[PDB]
């Protein structure tokens, strides 16, 4: 299971590398609209001998055929992408950081100064890798501008 | 005993925690009522006197854990 | 036109309950696009529960989720809703760390709140993944553009 | 047959192929390892109220 998780993490690195070498958009290949053919010959209902209530059921099976053929064309993309990344997953780095667990020796105990620096590693990944520097006004400067308005009488 | 305990643990480490706590609470409670339905037998009074003495050990350690249990000294 | 006399985002109903009255109006239940339209109304009602729950912790229980579905709050209003509950958040964490079962858990409910009360740690998907939030914009701008090509052809 | 010029893949089928899996929260790794390390604190600390040190290595009195 540790090797399956290192294989999956190496696979998801191979997916990210060969999708950033091709510079493709993120949502493009998960969108099945992008695998749809808009230049299909679009069957005309006036040449298919439909009766009165039969035309909307003709329209549904032209749509759901052309939608199933776009989903099944998305599956053929990802099944060919998988073998492209599984080939590069076999030649990969596998230098991942380990899960922070508290250090426990064989007959020893666990210090709270190590349970807490482990909890610091969990709450240091709760911060986002790129964030807005949304400023809180501290009370050290929100009072130095409040009483400056209160010395003028506002 | 080393091979039995390593076999018992690896069967137990493959369980989810919710299964473990209720497999053991079912086994603990079934074994209490085998000592509680035993009317006046000497082993059953000594069984439930030792359950009271385990709960003293857990309570005496909770009062001072760096000391241990309290002995009469 | 009936229900289609007002736009998709510009009614008084919530968007999931407006998709239902547009789809009941444009299509009969026999159709494929009635079935795909009522399924879309479930994906949007799933997003309105996840928006009610996200804003239930601030605006109360009568959150008025229609106002924030139509016009979401800006990164400045996410800030000023953080700061208008932070005094009851730092005091809830101090009342919980006092009654935590052990000094491991007492540090863990303050370290989590020390990260969660800082408004600079709110993950903005547009700041984090800029190419993703532009492409999630061009999923709805391309759905509208397909309705505008249908009216230019008409 | 203007509907046959619209994209046949629904708006529903986009939203279920783009949002296929419910994504993992950032905080669900904290609050799941913290509750599991609170059992590492309890059993193995020497200041906990339920230490295993008197159950596994009984004291010589």
């Amino acid at each position: 299971k540790k090797q399956a998780t290192e294989n999956l993490m190496k696979l998801l690195q191979a997916y990210k590398d060969i999708g950033d070498a091709k510079s493709e958009p993120l949502l493009k290949n998960h969108n099945p609209r992008t695998f749809e053919d808009r230049d299909y010959p679009v069957p005309d209902f006036r040449t298919q001998n439909l009766k009165a209530g039969d035309v909307p059921k003709f329209f549904d099976t032209v749509i759901s055929t052309r939608a199933s053929a776009a989903i099944a064309s998305k599956d053929k993309f990802w099944a060919g992408r998988k073998t492209e990344a599984e080939a590069a997953s076999a030649k990969a780095s596998a230098a991942f950081p380990r899960v922070a667990v508290p250090e426990w020796k064989k007959g020893k105990t666990v210090s709270i100064e190590n349970l807490n620096t482990v909890t610091d590693k969990y709450a240091a990944a709760l911060v986002p890798k790129r964030k807005l520097a949304l400023p809180v006004l501290p009370e050290g400067v929100k009072k130095a501008v409040e009483d400056f308005a209160a010395s003028v009488g506002q | 005993i080393e091979a039995e305990a390593a076999s018992i643990l690896d069967r137990h480490l493959a369980k989810p925690v919710a299964q473990i706590r209720k497999e053991q609470a079912s086994a603990y409670a079934s074994l209490l009522k085998r000592a509680e339905t035993a009317k006046g037998a000497k082993w059953a009074e000594k069984y439930l006197e030792d359950v009271k003495a385990v709960q003293w050990f857990d309570a005496s350690v909770a009062e001072a854990p760096a000391s241990g249990p309290k002995v009469a000294a | 036109l009936g229900p289609q006399m007002e736009a998709l985002g510009a009614s008084d109903l919530l968007l999931s309950e407006q998709i239902r009255v547009i789809t009941e109006h444009r299509y009969t239940p026999d159709r494929l696009q009635y079935k795909e339209g009522m399924k879309l109304a479930d994906k949007i009602a799933a997003q309105e529960a996840a928006l009610k729950e996200e804003l239930k912790v601030i605006y109360g229980d009568n959150v008025d989720v229609k106002h924030f579905q139509a016009s979401p709050r800006t990164p400045v209003q996410q800030l000023f809703d953080s700061l208008k509950n932070a005094a009851a958040n730092k005091e809830r964490a101090a009342k919980e760390a006092a009654a935590a079962a052990s000094p491991y858990l007492a540090y863990a409910v303050t370290k989590k709140q020390e990260v969660q009360a800082d408004p600079s740690n709110i993950p903005f998907d547009e700041v984090l993944y800029p190419q993703l939030s532009e492409e999630l914009l061009e999923l709805e701008l391309s759905d509208i553009r397909e309705d505008e090509i249908a009216l230019e052809k008409a | 047959d203007r509907v046959l010029s619209l994209p046949a893949v629904s708006k529903n089928q986009v939203l279920e192929n783009v949002f296929h899996t419910a994504p993992k929260a950032p905080v669900e790794h904290l609050e799941k390892m913290v509750s599991a390390n609170s059992k590492v604190y309890d059993a193995l600390n020497l200041q906990s109220k339920r230490v295993l040190i008197w159950q596994v290595k009984p004291a010589l009195f």
